[PDB]
């Protein structure tokens, strides 16, 4: 009669969890891994304790010149990202362009906070009027302008020449805009500035620019054919900035001191703010997970995942399951 | 699979074998039951959960997006950085899909190669005082209850102790 | 004696095709799969039933500006591609330069489709001379000029300011080209357009540009000290074009509607036209194949292989073969 | 190989053999013959063919080269776009090569696995109703017609049904 | 191991052995002494130095970064440049430090591999002229002097020579 | 009794070296072949057995416009590769702008030996005065200029138009460099010029270039508030350039003769000369290896392993090791 018998073999249960293999694929096994995270709460969040600057309809440009539709901006606390929509409806006013604006918009990335500083109080100009406005940039149905310039124009039927100065005395970097005006025919020319031949010299240690008025005609952009070009310097510590012009000058008012430097971005996201908190975020939603991949976006802040395009990342860590 | 254990020689898993993933089935006087194999079961578990964390920690410095403007008149450095960001995106995608399937691969096998050794870890042990059915199973040729068992578990089996009481059963069977 | 027997055993056969593997090189193997498209056709062809356009010897720029030795491309139809060689030898007749050449070569890249249209009759110059011409852009033996801009000169001896607006009512946007001409000296300025201190202003929504001449002297290119540069802009629907001159202005007369974009590209090759067919070509023969990998250029368009520098790839399918 | 039985144990192929890849060769009363053993090479084809159809498809999104210009006064941006799309030429040929060379190997050693699988499926039916002889052949210890060779090609073969005249056998060796 | 060979079935490494990786050592009437199998080594050390060879000649194309300047009003192409030139080198070191642990992996069970197809390859020559201990040797069934123990060393051990000799000795065991 | 035995076994030593696998770290092994060179000698060689051109505090502008600070490089020999610190002492020594600074730099890089030869000599100005000097440019003890260019102003109280050309008759290129000054105040520009509105005018085959003095009032660096803004152009082998010009022009005086193009780099090192030789050579030091791989430095010139960010990388070639 049969005796006593010994069996060698191996684990098998219910699991249902298929994986991927070189010579198979949904091979059913024991035990797997999932190492890729796939959701999101699909809010704007805090980064550890700290908000992000979210522009609501406004722009980069429409924060720094002060669109009178960004007052809500005018002195934000520091920021960890900044949040702005695709097309903003806030920016540039008055029609014209802001020059080098991608160079400014990166130089932002590694700034976590302006602090607002005045260098001319707008009670200087005495012999200039400092009282422009345009129904291109309205504040409460009326015709206002951009708070941190000033739209500068004759006085009684002249425009001394400017000669204004300012030295960096702050121990903090700062930045500073300006502009210019192009009427449209040389009648506007001489009724706002007199002269028919103006110019504007910036000079900087590094700085040294010209601009001269391009009186022109041209199609109207929200009904007016003027145009105003803005410019930015970065005036470092120690450094004086000098501004000559008799005429189509658009005078600084404000400037920023660079108290902050640190990681941000600007994220364009058509979210609004969340009230919670995350330690990774995405434009289109936070991520919360021990995963060391995701597949939610590629443009993320903060410690995350690693971004892969995959659907699907499971690891086999059991042996094949038996039916 | 590559070793020929699992799905096999050695057909099927033991839906009653909850304490490891290989282990021994038994049949005495002293009745049945499954027990699990301590030692193989950790080498293992160490075997995979480091390959997990190896695979984790060489993907920790890899490509990461950021976002970039341009004009209207900077279209070639536009599509450049396009290009740029999603063609490193694509090598690691392609870096992780194939690590993953390249290691499931190796850790299905490493299962089959831990169940044949182990196989021939008892087989080596009993040598003529077991006759290998050939499914996985050892019928002794002579009395088993539960301390020969276990002895055969710690690789503490004695040979020459009981060949005898076992060469003279294979010589009633071979009578 | 010996009683019956069984062998288990494998495959093998004639077969001398090669593999390679990590530890050993040229292993014979019973069967193997190249995986490696290595071939092509050596011509140009149409991209599924779609022909290129293939300039000979004019450039991009010789064929928008409408060099007199380029008329094969007045009207061009729909394209695939576009195929210009490495030297044209119609490019610019008049010497001079090309504005942001590359910006729209590559704006051009992402067009399959133009429609040219006259946006000044050629005898709306009542007060100008519109028939400038030149031995540098010869077309029978004779002077000619480009056909898409007109070389305006004065007429009796004044050259009255040039104030001239274009609406763009067409659906599509419009490519619209023009140029300044700097001559050598004072006096060939006052010979061509009177007046001595002349301009060029031209306004859009965005453009907001002002030329000014450059009167100087020069080295002979094709026996001219004058030099002509040209200027582009995409006039969107429904925006204006507003050019004002007094001297100087080479206008538009034609200008391209963009009727259809998509995939295209601008190949470099000596290559002509081969009165062919593929779903893949490159700069130097079209590929009709199903392997996955090609090493023929990297620079394809259409459904294409991928492109590696490997000079063999086989893949092993079966065993390893016995000598 | 790393198993031993291609060009191992067993050196050469079977030239006479044409209907599949792994197979018997047997030789009793009624003449000699191969028969290929289809279930062990269907696998095969299975598994090899979905190997390279999972090699080609892990790299129908890769990097794709289009031609930029550059003025004379962009030489650094030109240099940079080269040396990009260079870069990612080199990754993904280097991805290309590596990927073969790899599984190419992967492909050998997993024919003598399955030939070495197959070699002991029959070696654990007969035990000792047959004598290895080494080199891949059993000259087994009975009379086998062409049904017997059947059992054991399905492996459905009994093992005592034939268990006496080998036993006999044995004993007559044994004489 | 995945073979079961080095630091399995035979434990431990032979420190007096230092003429090759993989050998025998025996004891008859002439004394012991150790020697080592050429074909199996040379097979070895071969197809190492050549994977040696085969890892470095799969990046002699790879990404070589140049310097570049830019001005303080072109950070981003500044940034674009710096990003793709850190871009590859991760991933060519990546790369590198993916294929040294995946090969020294697999040069690793390529010597269990050679060591368990070397015991196999005198198992299947001695047969039971000799008994398999289970720790890699063979006791034989008769007398192996320094001519017998080459011949199976290199494979020309003539089985039936001492096949009725070892029979008596098996006999006298079973009695 | 127990009888003959053979037993089967494997090597093993006293070997202590470890390797990594993807499942066990510090495997200890017989065998094993180190592929990582992560050694140099700290000091700049000859590559092969050219030498390279060592700036010491001078930057590759105080070398090419000829600062007197940098007269150890009038006529450099043929190099090898060129070293430059990061913040050089002697670089603009007026202050102001070197343009397309960072174009002309990577063309230097595919330079080995340049020859200057002297266009204009300084006794050819019998109009004007060509002796501007500067305190900001001290030679020895006493206030300089640049070399390679002059610094024309009015001779008794005039400024004649300068119209000169000059023509490339030489086989090689030519390597030109020019000027403008930019002054602070109308006086000074009168001082200096007499005519108070000034041009200068270059012309080539392909350059067509107009500059005009930005006059105006700006910080001082180094003491100065004027500028000095310089321009480059390559003049081909048999064409010519031309210069005209009222004031404030910098004059070229010598030139420099591409003779060798090839490889080479600009390498940023603070080290000096070690009168050693090497095949490969990187900013911190030099490299005499024969492994393929290599973590000192990602910028190298010369025959060099591959760069890895590795700081270990060691190959099994040997079997696993018995304690
Ligand atoms: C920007 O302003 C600084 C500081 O102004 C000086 O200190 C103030 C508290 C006040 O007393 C001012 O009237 C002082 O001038 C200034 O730097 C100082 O310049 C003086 C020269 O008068 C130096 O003697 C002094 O050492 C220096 N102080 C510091 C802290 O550097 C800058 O003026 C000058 O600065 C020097 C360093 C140079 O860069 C020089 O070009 C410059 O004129 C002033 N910046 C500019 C561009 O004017
Ligand atoms: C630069 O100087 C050279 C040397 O004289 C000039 O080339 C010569 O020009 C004469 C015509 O006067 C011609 O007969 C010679 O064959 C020619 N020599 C060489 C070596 O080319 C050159 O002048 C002219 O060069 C020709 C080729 C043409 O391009 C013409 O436009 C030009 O005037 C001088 N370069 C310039 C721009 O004047
Ligand atoms: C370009 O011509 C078109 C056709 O006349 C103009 O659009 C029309 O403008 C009138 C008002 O003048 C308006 O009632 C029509 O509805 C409008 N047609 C269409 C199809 O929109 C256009 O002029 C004006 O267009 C409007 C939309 C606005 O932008 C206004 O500022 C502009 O003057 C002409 N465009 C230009 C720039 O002159
Ligand atoms: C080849 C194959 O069958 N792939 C399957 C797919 O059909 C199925 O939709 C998916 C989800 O169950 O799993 C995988
Ligand atoms: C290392 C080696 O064997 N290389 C050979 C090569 O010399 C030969 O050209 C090719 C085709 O015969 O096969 C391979
Ligand atoms: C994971 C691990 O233990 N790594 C060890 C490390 O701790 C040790 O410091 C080094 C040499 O001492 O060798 C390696």
């Amino acid at each position: 009669d049969p005796g006593d018998q010994i069996c060698i073999g191996y684990h098998a249960n219910n699991s249902t969890e298929q994986v991927d293999t070189i010579m198979e694929k949904n091979v059913t096994v024991t035990h797997a891994q999932d190492i890729l995270e796939k959701t999101h709460n699909g809010k704007l969040c805090n980064l550890d304790g700290v908000k992000p600057l979210i522009l609501r309809d406004c722009s980069v440009a429409g924060w720094l010149l002060g669109n009178p539709m960004c007052d809500e901006f005018l002195n934000v606390p520091e920021w960890s990202y900044i949040v702005e929509k695709i097309n903003p409806a806030n920016d540039l006013c008055y029609p014209g362009n802001f020059n080098d604006y991608e160079e400014l918009k990166h130089l932002l990335s590694r700034i976590n906070h302006f602090e607002k500083i005045q260098i001319t109080p707008k009670n200087s100009w005495s012999d200039h009027e400092a009282s422009g406005v345009s129904s291109a940039c309205p504040y409460q149905g009326r015709s206002s302008f951009f708070r941190n310039v000033v739209w500068l124009t004759k006085k009684d039927n002249a425009y001394p020449t400017i000669k204004r100065s300012y030295n960096n005395t702050n121990q903090e970097d700062l930045l500073v805009l300006w502009g210019i005006h192009h009427p449209n025919d040389a009648t506007e020319q001489t009724r706002l500035y007199q002269n028919p031949t103006t110019y504007i010299s910036v000079g900087t240690s590094t700085l040294n620019q010209k601009l001269v008025p391009k009186i022109a005609t041209r199609s109207k952009v929200k009904g007016l054919s003027g145009r105003m070009e803005f410019f930015w310097t970065i005036l470092k510590s120690n450094d004086a900035i000098n501004f000559e012009s008799n005429g189509n000058f658009i005078a600084p008012e404000n400037a920023y001191k660079i108290v902050k430097k640190g990681d941000s971005t600007i994220m364009k996201s058509e979210l609004e703010y969340g009230d919670c908190n995350t330690k990774c975020q995405t434009p289109i939603g936070a991520i919360n997970s021990s995963m060391p991949f995701h597949n939610i976006h590629p443009l993320t802040i903060g410690e995350c995942p690693k971004y892969v395009k995959s659907n699907r990342l499971v690891l086999a860590t059991g042996l094949r399951n038996s039916p | 699979g590559l070793f020929g254990a699992i799905a096999g020689f050695i057909e099927g898993g033991w839906q009653g074998m909850v304490d490891g993933w290989y282990g021994y089935h038994h049949s005495n006087e002293q009745g049945s039951g499954y027990a699990a194999d301590k030692e193989s079961t950790q080498k293992a578990i160490d075997g995979v959960t480091n390959k997990v964390n190896s695979i984790i920690d060489k993907m920790n410095t890899q490509f990461e997006a950021v976002g970039r403007e341009f004009n209207n008149l900077e279209r070639r450095i536009e599509n450049l950085n396009k290009k740029m960001e999603d063609g490193f995106l694509d090598v690691w995608t392609y870096n992780a899909e194939l690590l993953v399937l390249m290691e499931n691969e190796r850790t299905l096998d490493f299962h089959d190669s831990n169940v044949k050794n182990l196989y021939d870890k008892v087989r080596l042990q009993l040598r003529d005082n077991a006759k290998e059915l050939g499914n996985g199973c050892f019928e002794f040729y002579h009395r088993c209850d539960n301390e020969c068992m276990e002895s055969v578990r710690n690789g503490t089996y004695d040979y020459p102790q009981y060949s005898e009481e076992a060469r003279l059963k294979r010589e009633e069977i071979s009578g």
